[PDB]
């Protein structure tokens, strides 16, 4: 099979400036045979370029398709505001085969995230569980780190995080980090915290709690 | 005048089966050959196969041969696509599409792609039955307070399967709601939170309560955020 690279997985530009997304293949692939897709968040994939360089009906000017071989290359002109969306290049010179993905996200300003945590409610514990949310509430760029540490033991295998997708307004990210524990094991401890360090916080922010209080 | 609608989403267990259905229409169905494609959660694009409305060849991805099986009704313009034996990874959106990449009539090579789509189908595949969430509120307090912004929200643990949907005050407070993407718990249910920003002067007056909605368990609560003394 021809293997399809697109690096890299996540290329972060301002609304504006000029976009170009690579597609290297593991083999010399037909320039006849090579596509390229968009996907808007929530929508089916859309046919942009076909044949290495030439667009699909409908396809504004600024996006275009070039390279010969193994190297191709995806260029948006100006990147518009519905542009940023994820790109998949495709081959049928072997088979067929689609590439990892790029988006193409909103570059913006670094913002610190405002955190909180959530002690787990009483209807939660007469069930026999204990869940603990720390909350990092707009912030930019995406990559942050939280560690949960319960009596300034690190907690790991325990927590499930989920992070939204980028605001339409402000274009910034939210995790949401879940500490599960029992009731007997949440029972043994006092102090609850959760260390979120990020690139807009000089140094790391620490939210706890202690259990009863 | 070329439109490509799929069937609803689908719910199976493990080792059963699922049978998608593409319903064209605009085009001449015996001209262009059918491509299938699905799409796991988060991942990317992963092509499944090809076939053609003339003479009925398949061409299956490796990964798939020997689970799918794709046919095409031409009296019906309708193409199918079978996967057999799902297992958990198998829940993804499939896909299918107009395509162009190869005649279906000679198989040769062709200068384009796949123009047109379908809607997608979303097949979730899990051992797990039905059931409830149990909405826990996040209660707010000095610890969830940066300057005179506060945060408050509710937990909506343990429930399959997607989706859910998160409302604050009748869908009134919109502005500064966070519903997180569910994660999926080693027990086979989902779980999410759905978090709101609001004054900390407003947490003594004013009144949150989120309106958590699953309709595969037809289960609708309404519960009460309030700040915990
Ligand atoms: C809007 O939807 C239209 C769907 O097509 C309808 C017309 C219904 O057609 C379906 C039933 C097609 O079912 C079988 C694939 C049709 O097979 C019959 C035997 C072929 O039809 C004959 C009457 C003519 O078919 C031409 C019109 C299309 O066939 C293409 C050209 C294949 O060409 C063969 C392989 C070689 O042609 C010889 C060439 C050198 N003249």
């Amino acid at each position: 099979e021809i293997v399809l690279t697109q690096s890299p997985g996540t290329l972060s530009l301002s609304p504006g400036e000029r976009a170009t997304l690579s597609c290297r293949a593991s083999q010399t692939v037909s320039s006849t045979s090579l596509a390229w897709y968009q996907q808007k968040p929530g929508q089916a994939p859309r046919l942009l370029i076909y044949g290495a360089s030439s667009r699909a009906t409908g396809i504004p000017d600024r996006f275009s398709g070039s390279g010969s071989g193994t190297d191709f290359t995806l260029t948006i002109s100006r990147l518009e505001p519905e542009d940023f969306a994820v790109y998949y290049c495709q081959q049928h010179d072997t088979s067929l085969t689609f590439g990892g993905g790029t988006k193409v996200e909103i570059k913006r300003t670094v913002a610190a995230p405002s955190v909180f945590i959530f002690p787990p409610s009483d209807e939660q514990l007469k069930s026999g569980t204990a869940s603990v949310v720390c909350l990092l509430n707009n912030f930019y760029p995406r990559e942050a780190k939280v560690q949960w540490k319960v009596d300034n033991a690190l907690q790991s295998g325990n927590s499930q995080e989920s992070v939204t997708e980028q605001d339409s307004k402000d274009s910034t990210y939210s995790l949401s980090s879940t500490l599960t524990l029992s009731k007997a094991d949440y029972e043994k401890h006092k102090v609850y915290a959760c260390e979120v360090t990020h690139q807009g916080l000089s140094s790391p922010v620490t939210k706890s709690f202690n259990r009863g209080e | 005048q070329v439109q490509l609608v799929q069937s609803g989403a689908e719910v199976k267990k493990p080792g059963a089966s699922v049978k998608v259905s593409c319903k064209a229409s605009g085009y001449p169905f015996t001209s262009y050959g059918i491509s299938w494609v699905r799409q796991a959660p988060g991942q990317g694009l992963e092509w499944m196969g090809w076939i053609s409305t003339y003479n009925g060849n398949t061409n299956y991805a490796q990964k798939f041969q020997g689970r799918v099986t794709m046919t095409t009704d031409t009296s019906t313009t309708t193409g199918y696509m079978e996967l057999r034996r799902l297992r958990s990874d198998d829940t993804a959106v499939y896909y299918c599409a107009r395509d162009y990449t190869r005649g279906a009539w000679f198989g040769e090579s062709l200068i384009g792609g796949f123009d047109n789509w379908g809607q997608g189908t979303l097949v979730t595949v899990s051992s797990a039955s039905t059931k409830g969430p149990s909405v826990f509120p996040l209660a707010p307090s000095s610890k969830s307070t940066s300057g005179g912004t506060a945060a408050l929200g509710c937990l909506v643990k343990d429930y399959f399967p997607e989706p859910v949907t998160v409302s604050w005050n009748s869908g009134a407070l919109t502005s500064g709601v966070h519903t997180f993407p569910a994660v999926l718990q080693s027990s086979g249910l989902y779980s999410l939170s759905s978090v709101v920003t609001v004054p900390s002067s407003s947490l003594g007056t004013q009144t949150y309560i989120c309106n958590v909605n699953h309709k595969p368990s037809n289960t609708k609560v309404d519960k009460k955020v309030e700040p915990k003394s």
